[PDB]
RNA sequence: UGGGAGAGGGUGGUGGAAUUCCCGGAGUAGCGGUGAAAUGCGCAGAUACCGGGAGGAACGCCGAUGGCGAAGGCAGCCACCUGGUCCACCCGUGACGCUGAGGCGCGAAAGCGUGGGGAGCAAACCGGAUUAGAUACCCGGGUAGUCCACGCCCUAAACGAUGCGCGCUAGGUCUCUGGGUCUCCUGGGGGCCGAAGCUAACGCGUUAAGCGCGCCGCCUGGGGAGUACGGCCGCAAGGC
């Protein structure tokens, strides 16, 4: 992006909740080009939150993601040769990408042998306010601000 | 512990470190703080958060004898000067007023070769 | 800019080698006891030097001030 | 004769800011330093703050794109001693002028004698770093020296890299100093752009490299070489 400023893609409602942060993660539990087989990992995870739990997978979905979702991260820069880890905030756009994609990073971590079980089971341990996704998530923050003797160099 | 109430806070910046001392209203030293006397140690003294901290710890140590008000004398330029100046108006303490100070000679000593090549 | 009035315009007819003239001679230090640069005080080269020669006069009396110090920063 | 502007020079005195050191108070763990560090300093209490002393050196703002001087070069303030120079009047001498081999004097910094003084800085040196090494650049110390008196040395990118003097050849603009019928004229300086013209170009252009006259000094391809030798000069280093 030398030239314009790229337009963040538009992405198709959800078949099944018209949510385009749904298609998002499902594009993100998708594996070579295969969406049908990403979908129902989802769907099938979201039957999954039905039972275990009384709540809408929706909500827990919304939920899990909004805890993930960074706030604050270290990028780094050059300065008389050494490199400092310079704190700064987190876009919008941004914060959601990292999240999705913790997520599904978080949840085929997981011991669970059944994929849609995995990612049942990281979205509720993410909404619970635990699992790793979320360890991921407060790593980045304590990593970032625990330099805030560096902040000073406003990206 | 003697109760003083009003005093002075002097600023002491530097491009390597950055320490305060808080007096009473006739100078004698109360407490006092650097980017020492916090955890930095080496350069990372000099940083404006260093001068953050420093002033914060200063001004707390001081309010652990009643100081409530402060008059600010800053003297030098430093990578954190005006951080301990907002670190102090942030600290409880209330700012009667800032004032520099910083020598400045009526053009005397040879300083060291690092510092000529001016004019 | 520099056009809160020029320091001469205002006073009226002074003795630039009155060394006494505390009152006036303040008109021309800075908020700190410099002496003010002509693009300030609209004295003149020849004025200026005279006045210069003045308010050094004055210090030595103790009637004027080396310095002052910055009340901000 | 009357009037003027100057860091022009010499001597004495004197003021304040800052650095260092010492004394005292108050305070307590660090200060310092760098790209990052370490050497270094600190509980025998440093750094930071306040008060008092001692000492040396240099004068902030004004300060300019400014001024003075034959160059070197010259700024805190006061006094004394002293050189140059500009303008007005158009009053005296009556060509008394210009240049100037040699000579004599002056001559930044460093350096050299003898004696002082040494706060800060700082060749050498002693160390810490960096580096492949680092006889460096960066960091901590530090002697000569830097300051003064007296005597030497006499060099330089001592530069406008442009020898003095005089006369002549559009102007515009800014500026420092005088005089005036103080829009603007006149004179002496300092800059910028430019007529004619000049220049290999770059550029110069009433502050000439322009147009001319007088006198001095220099040059004659590069290296060898500012060397050798010989003279002068110097205490020496070395200079011509
Ligand atoms: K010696
Ligand atoms: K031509
Ligand atoms: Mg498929
Ligand atoms: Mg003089
Ligand atoms: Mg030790
Ligand atoms: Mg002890
Ligand atoms: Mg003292
Ligand atoms: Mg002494
Ligand atoms: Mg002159
Ligand atoms: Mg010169
Ligand atoms: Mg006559
Ligand atoms: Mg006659
Ligand atoms: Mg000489
Ligand atoms: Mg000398
Ligand atoms: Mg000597
Ligand atoms: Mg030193
Ligand atoms: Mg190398
Ligand atoms: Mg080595
Ligand atoms: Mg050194
Ligand atoms: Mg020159
Ligand atoms: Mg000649
Ligand atoms: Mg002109
Ligand atoms: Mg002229
Ligand atoms: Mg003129
Ligand atoms: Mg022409
Ligand atoms: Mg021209
Ligand atoms: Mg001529
Ligand atoms: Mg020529
Ligand atoms: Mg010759
Ligand atoms: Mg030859
Ligand atoms: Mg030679
Ligand atoms: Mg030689």
């Amino acid at each position: 992006a030398r030239r314009r400023r790229a337009e963040v893609r538009q992405l198709q409602p959800d078949l099944v909740y018209g949510d385009v942060l749904v298609t998002a993660f499902i594009n993100k539990i998708m594996r070579d080009g295969k969406k049908n087989l990403a979908a129902r990992i989802f769907y099938d995870a979201c039957k999954i939150i039905q039972e275990k739990t009384g709540q809408e997978p929706l909500k827990v979905f919304k939920q899990a993601v909004e805890n993930v979702k960074p706030r604050m991260e270290v990028r780094s820069r050059r300065v008389g040769g050494a490199n400092y880890q310079v704190p700064m905030e987190v876009s919008p756009r941004r914060q959601q990408s990292l999240a999705l994609r913790w997520l599904v990073q978080a949840a085929n971590q997981r011991p669970e042998r059944r994929a849609a079980v995995r990612i049942a089971h990281e979205l509720m341990d993410a909404a619970e306010g635990k699992g790793g996704a979320v360890k991921k998530k407060e790593d980045v923050e304590r990593m970032a601000e625990a330099n805030r003797a560096y902040a000073h160099y406003r990206w | 512990k003697r109760q003083v109430a009003s005093g002075r806070a002097y600023i002491h910046a530097s491009y390597n470190n950055t320490i305060v001392t808080i007096t009473d209203p006739d100078g004698n030293p109360i407490t006092w703080s650097s980017g020492g006397v916090i955890g930095y140690k080496g350069s990372r003294k000099g940083t404006p958060y260093a001068a953050q901290l420093a002033a914060l710890d200063a001004a707390k140590k001081a309010m652990a004898y009643g100081m409530q008000s402060v008059d600010v004398i800053v003297r030098g330029t430093g990578a954190g000067r005006e951080q301990a100046i907002r670190a102090l108006q942030a600290s409880g303490l209330q700012v009667k007023s800032i004032v520099d100070d910083t020598p400045v000679p009526h053009n005397g000593c040879r300083p060291k070769k690092k510092f000529r090549k001016a004019s | 800019p520099s056009r809160k009035a020029k320091v001469k315009a205002t006073l009226g007819e002074f003795d630039l080698r009155d060394y006494r003239n505390v009152e006036v001679l303040k008109r021309f230090l800075s908020e700190t006891g410099k002496i003010l640069p002509r693009r300030r005080t609209g004295l003149s080269g020849k004025e200026q030097r005279i006045l210069a020669k003045t308010i050094k006069r004055a210090r030595i009396l103790g009637l004027l001030p080396f310095t002052e110090k910055l009340v901000r920063k």
